[PDB]
């Protein structure tokens, strides 16, 4: 086990193990959902619940 | 598979392209009950139209 920069001290440490993202994240492919409507607006149950 | 089809609400038209599709290709038989078609009966003459 080790200090933990922060929970320890103050050494401002210059050197880390940043994690990062392989590659850009948020290249096209955006999700797209199709939408059906009811084909009546008067057999809706609603009720329940 | 022998599949009923009575509120043939939702289901998208992505979903029908496939089992109708599929009917074919599996033998599947879909059977459809809110249709409402009247029915002639012409002869082998005037063949379809």
């Amino acid at each position: 086990q080790v200090g933990i920069p922060k929970l320890e001290v103050d050494h401002i440490s210059f050197s880390n193990v940043v994690s990062m993202m392989t590659a850009n994240i948020r290249t096209g492919d955006d999700m797209a959902v199709e939408r059906v409507n009811p084909d009546d607006v008067r057999a809706i149950n609603i009720r329940n619940a | 598979v022998h599949m009923t089809i009575n509120e043939r609400a939702g289901m998208s038209k992505l979903v029908a392209d496939n089992i109708i599709a599929s009917v074919i290709k599996s033998n599947w038989v879909v059977d459809i009950l809110d249709i409402e078609y009247t029915a002639e009966v012409m002869t082998p003459s005037e063949g379809y139209t």
